Order: C-alpha cells, then structure tokens, then sequence
C-alpha cells in the first residue's frame, strides 16, 4: 500500500515539474514573440533577443532528455479524442455523451442478464414438472452453469 | 499503448527539423525580400510550435489527472462489442444452419 | 449423454452484475467527472475541446548536426540590418 502511495506522489511531482517547464517555455515564448513583434533594432534588444532564443532552446533541450529519461515515472491518447479537442471548448461533452452509452450498455447488459436468468429458471422448473425424469441432470446443469 | 516519452521526442524531433528548415530557408532566400514579412514568418511559426508544446502542455495535465475512468471505459467498451459479436455470431450461425434444417 | 460433471465452468471474472466500478475502487474519478451531483444538479458547463484548459495562460486564442549559434549570429544580422 505505501509503495503505489510513494510512486504515485513521485509520478504527480514529476508530471508538476514537467507542467512547470512547459508553462516556463510558453511564457518565455511569449515573450520572444512579444519582443520580435516590437522589436526596436536596438543592439540591446538585439542581444536580448540572442538571449531569449538561447534560453527557450537550452529549456526545449532539457524539457526533452528529462522527458526521455527510461527511469522516469512518465514513461493512453487516442486519435478520436486528437479530433475531438480542436473544436475551441472546454473539453466535457464527448466524455458525457460516451459515458452515457456506456451506462446504456451496462444497463442492457444486466437487463439481458436478469432476463436469461429468468429465461432459464422458468425452462428449468418447466422441464421438471413435465419431465421429472430429467429433472436430476437440469439441476447439475444449473451447476454446470452458475 | 504508445508512451509519453516517444512522442515527447518525436514532437521535439519535429520542432528541431521545422526550424532548421525555416533557418536555412531565410539562408537561401533572396534579399530582397523585406524584413518585416521574414520577421511576421517567424513570428508565425514560433506560435505553432508554441501551439503545439501547450497540446503537449495539456497531454501532460491530462496524463497528471490520471487512467482508471480509461480503463473502467475501455473494459465496458470491449464487452459492448464483444456482445455484438456474439449477437452476429449467432445470426450467422442460424443463417448458416438454416439449410441443414 | 452430454452431461459431463468432469466438465464444470466457472464464473466469469468479474461478474457483470456486481458494481464493476466499485470493484477495484474506482468511483472517484468517476464522481469527478460525473453527469449530475449526487442531488441531481448540474455541476459544472460542459464542452467539447481542449481550449478552456489554456484560458488561464496569457493570450487571445480566439480560433483553435545544428548550430544554434550561427543561426542566432544570422538572425541578429538580418534585425541589426
């Protein structure tokens, strides 16, 4: 119990760091982005600007061997859900909507289940009352089946 | 199950190669071309790859709230279809043997 | 004549009728991101994409081998020019 405890709160402090990095670099390229739409042509911002680009670089460079580490606790996305998330939303409604039909699978599921079950206990009391005879291997089919 | 970390580097691979590209393409580009629209071409491109490491950004926030709805859902999915299957297993089985009868 | 008793089948694993959800403890994502509130009220405004996951971060997003060196020299070039 202590051990999926402590690989859990390692995994959730490693996935911080990473979001912690990749909000980093976002801002930095914000800021680059700012800085080249009002760039003066000074040699200060010049520099500035040499700065920025080697700084955004060195943080994409250590994003990716951290990232790529065998060691780390990172290492399932579909491509229905890639699709799903490029309409501008926020994203609850496919989840909602497939949940939904997931309950309504379920619900058919133990319907159908109550139903069998219901089916064959009227075939089984059935088969005995007019066939006594048979009645000890219906029984052991029961067994043979539940 | 494709893992984070593949597509983590193959998404900085892909960055890598689309820079370089840009860079010697404004190498190789005459000049006389003005400076604002290479600038306004940068600018361009350094926001889709802003855009995409945010959609990393948020594959990673997803992977932090994570698996165990996935797998519940994954698991109902798989006895959804595989109860179809039985359902058209048995019509074509009945389909078939309806000539032996 | 086919009634073996040699031949016994087990349950299958896990049962169906049980409360899958609840059988490896399961239920708090589940309730996280659940239709309606245990009073029936809607929780929170439901949507399709990943866009509203990035409305806190700064910006209007209305629609939704290599020399790191010289290229930062060549570009500092092309501004300065």
């Amino acid at each position: 119990m202590n051990g999926n405890s402590t690989n859990n709160e390692q995994l959730q402090q490693e996935l911080a760091t990473t979001q912690d990095q990749v909000a980093s670099i976002i801002e930095s390229f914000v800021e680059l982005g700012v800085s080249i739409y009002d760039f003066p042509g000074t040699p200060e911002a010049t520099k500035g600007m040499i700065t920025n680009l080697q700084r955004n670089v060195d943080r994409l460079y250590k994003l990716n061997v951290r990232s790529n580490d065998p060691q780390s606790s990172l290492s399932d996305i579909p491509l229905e859900v890639v699709q799903y998330i490029e309409d501008g939303r926020n994203p609850d409604i496919y989840t909602r909507e497939f949940v939904e039909a997931i309950r309504r699978s379920n619900q058919y599921q133990r319907g159908k289940m109550h139903g069998l079950k219901q089916l064959r206990d009227s075939l089984a009391d059935k088969i005995v009352d007019e066939f006594p005879e048979l009645k000890e291997p219906v029984e052991d089919i029961i067994k043979r089946t539940s | 199950q494709v893992s984070l970390a593949l597509v983590i580097r193959n998404l900085t691979v892909f960055t890598m190669k689309e820079l370089a590209q840009y860079m010697k393409t404004n190498v190789h580009t005459q000049a006389n071309e003005p400076n604002s629209a290479k600038k306004i071409r940068f600018l361009q491109l350094i926001i889709f790859l802003r855009t995409q490491f945010l959609k990393l950004y948020v594959l990673v926030k997803w992977t932090r709230t994570i698996h165990v709805l996935i797998d519940l859902l994954n698991w109902f999915r798989t006895t959804n279809m595989n109860v179809n299957n039985c359902i058209w297993a048995l019509k074509s089985s009945l389909n078939s043997m309806t000539n032996a009868k | 004549y086919y009634v073996d008793p040699e031949t016994t089948y087990t349950y299958q694993q896990p049962n169906p009728l049980q409360d899958l959800i609840s059988v490896y403890g399961l239920d708090d994502i589940s309730r996280q991101v659940a239709r309606t509130n245990l009073d029936g009220t809607k929780a929170v405004k439901l949507r399709k994409s990943y866009k509203n996951q990035i409305a806190d971060l700064s910006g209007k997003f209305s629609t939704i081998n290599f020399d790191w060196d010289l290229c930062s020299s060549v570009l500092s070039q092309f501004e300065r020019s």
